[PDB]
RNA sequence: CCUGUCAAACUCCAAACUUACAGACGCCGUUUGACGCGGGGAUUCCGGUGCGCGGGGUA
RNA sequence: AGUGCAAGAGCAAAAGAUAGCUUGACAGUGUUCUUCCCAACGAGGAACGCUGACGCGAAAGCGUGGUCUAGCGAACCAAUU
RNA sequence: UUAGGCGGCCACAGCGGUGGGGUUGCCUCCCGUACCCAUCCCGAACACGGAAGAUAAGCCCACCAGCGUUCCGGGGAGUACUGGAGUGCGCGAGCCUCUGGGAAACCCGGUUCGCCGCCACC
């Protein structure tokens, strides 16, 4: 399972590479999904590598953003772990975040919006001109580079 | 053989065995087709139809198989021919084939010859063969009668091994007259 | 297997290549049997330029008219090793061809499942001699 | 004419022959001097001039440059000396000119080009040791003569 | 183009590769296809009669009848849709 | 045999990629009716720039 | 190679050659595609049917002109069946 | 299939080569022209009639790789080229990095001297 943050806004961007990321649920800069790494999924993420970051979270950084930033289907109703163990398939967030990652669910089967709306990287990112290799904030991420975003982020 | 853009036919080609263009027309009838062969001593009768992996025979008829009803004389002659197309042609009808378009093959459509006496056999059987009257041989020589008179030539038998001296194409009735009956074990 | 294997006289082909016929008379006495036309092809300056048109004649003989004819032609000819063909055949001269071949060259001549006769099977000019000279004559 | 005007490699190939008439002969000369009856295999040493950039190169420069280079090396070695040096490209992209405005401006035919990626040997030579500073020399003056700049790259020649 | 005919540009898809050169094989000038079933279109260089207008070589359609020997296959040209009448040899299976 | 070079109107080879159809996932639609169909009203048919691929032309 | 003529393409028990026979270069009426990719537009063209009448072939079958893509023309008026 | 017929794929099947196989069986070569039929001339072929001989052709079985072809390994090569991205480099033609794909020639070693379907048959 891979966390995605789009890092780049759609003007200029391809309109195939822009519905794909629509498609993935993200409409806005800073907004965030998770996807089941899959090979149908694969290509999607591959085809938008250029304008998001992306990787595997480790189990504390999503419960941080789950706990931070996850939102109900419909309504402001706070998501804590009553949130989720009175509405969820699960005790507490960190059974619904194990749960996600080992791909057994998803946010909208728990009645969860498919989108972690994040906040801008407090402290700022390593720039949307080059790719992590490069010392930059796009593509592919360490469980570590991400979780690094993602908290700066929560 | 030569080199990369070298062509070389499809086998049944090479082996001089199949004409494409002519199976192709004769496909395109959409019925069995009635296969009609011959070898220096016997003559051979088909029914084939077309299939995924290659063709069906759904019934046929070896010259051999035509002593198994009582018949000690060659194989390689005119009441052969027929009798064999006949044989076939009941098996056919035995199996549900109830039409047929000649092919002669890589043979000549020569007037009277053994292939179209195959067909007029077949026909003889029941089966619905798109045919022509005056390319048969006529009905004596069907018999055998063309050898009988040539051993009237005598001086000497006209058969090595003795199955008769003057021949007999009466034999061809009794034979005839044997598979058009309905006992008979196909 | 040497039965199968001697050489034997498949045609003697008679023919006069002439330009314009009337020489077929004279092919019909000495072979024995009818002579065909000859027609010429592509347009030739030497007022030759009609395709499809008489110039000369010629005749097939096969079995006892090759012989026959062969017994009374050969003795009029000086045979020598260089009028030999690679496949073993020879002709002199009014031409004589001599078309020599081994037992089951149909192979190569029937309709169905014809075939090419291997190298093996093909005569050759030194069989070729042999057989010829084996026969009223000499070679070279 | 510049070759300002021609040195890129900016249009498509245009060799067809059967398409093309009125082409300009080849100035070249020769494309095999020195002893061309010996082998290249008989010499312990091959230095050969490597063109840096991607390019075309119009036959009147093939012929300056390779002039001035068997120039030099007949006066150092003899009209005969135990050398010899290959110019392997051959001017197969005709050129044209646009010599009326821009109104139907295909351009007649006025020359023929080589065209050389960077890195490949334009020129080769084979000698003995004794000689080696000598085909040097005769490629200095070479490269002087051809758009690019050109790196002498010494092959067969362990005795530095 | 500089003309406009049917055949304008079809150099590579109507030439046979090298060995494909030559009649082609009946059998599949004699297939059957029923109603419903999905079909390539691919002329067969080859076969002179039967095809349909080169533009459309690479469609998948469907079989929805036939004319004679010749089948009428349903296909999309774009946004439009089209009935193409075609004999089973420029015709293969999908799957 | 050896040795030196090429092709917009060459090809024994041969991508990336574009493309038909189908299944799957995604997204969307069945009170926001999608897809499709019929009808009313247009405007529009001087375009330009960057990037990629070009063709002409010294540019 | 040849296959009337550009070019590209097709073709070998043939689509080429020779021989013989024949007039389907036929009447009526359609389907579809093309013309005009997508996407509406005429004449023209092609492939594919049905009906009628025929030619050749043992027969399957082939023949709606020439292997395929150029060789074409509205309304009004006239002549013709 | 101890030799047959009709095929599908249409060279992995081609080219070339070696060895083996047939008394009433099979296929042939083979013998022979009264008939059906046949040759612009030839029973050569086509067609018909038939068994004295033969396994030399063909054909079938076993096999050989030199040429051609198919596929595979290792090398060439993750090279050449390339879809997406870049306030990276270069006077510039152009190049580079990240991401996703990925040849061809050729060399070397294997594979390939057909596979499969239906029918008939000591
Ligand atoms: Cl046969
Ligand atoms: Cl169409
Ligand atoms: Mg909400
Ligand atoms: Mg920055
Ligand atoms: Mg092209
Ligand atoms: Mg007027
Ligand atoms: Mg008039
Ligand atoms: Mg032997
Ligand atoms: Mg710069
Ligand atoms: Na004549
Ligand atoms: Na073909
Ligand atoms: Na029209
Ligand atoms: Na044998
Ligand atoms: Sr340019
Ligand atoms: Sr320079
Ligand atoms: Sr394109
Ligand atoms: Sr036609
Ligand atoms: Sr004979
Ligand atoms: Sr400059
Ligand atoms: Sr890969």
């Amino acid at each position: 399972m891979h966390a995605l943050v789009q890092l780049r806004g759609e003007v200029n961007m391809h309109t195939d590479i822009q519905d794909t990321l629509e498609m993935l649920n993200i409409h806005h800069v800073n907004h965030c999904t998770l996807v089941p790494e899959t090979d149908a999924y694969r290509g999607m993420v591959a085809k938008v590598n250029d304008f998001v970051a992306f990787g595997e979270p480790s189990q504390e950084t999503l419960e941080t953003v789950l706990a931070t930033r996850a939102e109900p289907l419909e309504g402001d109703a706070d998501v804590d772990d009553e949130w989720v163990a009175e509405h969820t398939d699960y005790d507490d967030i960190s059974g619904l975040a194990f749960a996600l990652l080992s791909e057994e669910t998803t946010l909208r089967e728990q009645g969860l919006s498919p989108t972690l709306r994040l906040h801008p990287p407090r402290g700022g990112h390593d720039g949307v001109k080059h790719p992590v290799k490069e010392g930059g904030q796009l593509g592919k991420h360490d469980t570590e580079g991400i979780d690094d975003l993602l908290e700066a982020m929560r | 053989a030569t080199g990369p853009r070298y062509k070389v036919p499809m086998r049944r080609r090479r082996e001089a065995r199949t004409d494409y263009h002519q199976r192709l027309r004769l496909l395109k009838s959409g019925k069995p087709r009635l296969v009609a062969r011959k070898s220096n001593k016997h003559v051979r009768a088909q029914l084939v139809t077309l299939g995924p992996n290659g063709d069906d025979t759904l019934a046929s008829a070896h010259s051999s198989d035509l002593a198994e009803y009582g018949w000690e004389a060659p194989t390689g002659n005119m009441p052969s021919a027929y009798l064999t197309g006949l044989l076939a042609g009941l098996r056919a009808q035995e199996a549900g084939v109830e039409e047929a378009v000649l092919d002669i093959g890589l043979n000549s459509p020569t007037p009277g010859s053994k292939v179209f006496a195959i067909q007029e056999g077949a026909i003889d059987a029941g089966l619905d063969i798109p045919h022509n009257d005056d390319v048969l041989a006529d009905w004596q020589r069907t018999r055998g009668a063309h050898i009988a008179e040539y051993d009237e030539q005598l001086e000497e038998p006209l058969y090595s091994g003795d199955f008769d001296a003057a021949d007999l194409p009466e034999h061809f009735d009794e034979l005839r007259e044997t598979l058009l009956d309905g006992d008979i074990e196909l | 297997f040497h039965e199968m294997r001697e050489p034997r006289i498949e045609k003697v082909v008679v023919h006069m290549g002439i330009g314009h016929a009337n020489a077929e008379d004279i092919l019909g006495e000495i072979t024995g049997q009818m002579p065909v036309r000859t027609k010429a092809k592509r347009t030739v300056g030497e007022f030759d330029i009609r395709e499809g048109d008489p110039i000369g004649a010629k005749v097939t003989l096969r079995d006892e008219m090759a012989e026959e004819f062969l017994q009374t032609a050969l003795p009029l000819a000086e045979l020598a090793t260089s009028q030999f063909d690679d496949t073993g055949n020879f002709s002199f001269g009014l031409d004589v061809t001599v078309n020599l071949v081994r037992p089951g060259y149909r192979v190569a001549k029937r309709d169905k499942a014809s075939r090419s006769i291997p190298t093996k099977h093909r005569l050759n000019p030194a069989d070729a001699v042999a057989f010829i000279e084996s026969t009223y004559d000499v070679e070279v | 004419k510049p070759a300002s005007m021609y040195r890129d490699i900016d249009k498509p190939a245009y060799t067809r022959r059967e398409y093309i008439t009125g082409i300009p002969g080849s100035k070249i000369a020769q494309h095999k001097m020195g002893r061309k009856q010996k082998d290249a295999d008989d010499y312990p040493v091959q230095i050969s001039l490597i063109v840096e950039e991607t390019v075309q190169l119009r036959h009147g420069s093939l012929e300056a440059s390779r002039l001035s280079a068997n120039r030099h090396l007949i006066k150092e070695l003899g009209e005969e000396g135990d050398y010899k040096m290959t110019l392997r490209k051959f001017p197969h992209q005709v050129l044209r000119e646009n010599k009326d405005g821009m109104r139907a401006a295909f351009g007649k035919i006025v020359g023929t080009a080589a065209r050389v990626q960077a890195g490949e040997q334009l020129f080769t030579a084979y000698c003995n040791v004794e000689d080696a500073e000598h085909v040097k020399e005769a490629f200095r003056r070479a490269y002087n003569k051809i758009t690019p700049s050109c790196r002498i790259d010494s092959s067969p020649a362990g005795n530095a | 183009p500089s003309s406009n005919g049917p055949l304008e540009g079809t150099r590579g898809k109507l030439k046979n590769k090298p060995r494909d050169r030559g009649t082609s094989p009946p059998q599949r000038a004699v297939e059957e296809f029923d109603d419903g079933e999905k079909v390539h279109l691919k002329i067969d260089p080859s076969v002179p009669n039967g095809r349909f207008h080169p533009r459309f070589d690479g469609q998948t359609g469907t079989v929805e009848g036939k004319q004679g020997d010749a089948y009428k296959v349903d296909i999309v040209d774009g946004g439009k849709e089209k009935t193409i009448i075609v004999t089973a040899a420029h015709l293969r299976r999908q799957e």
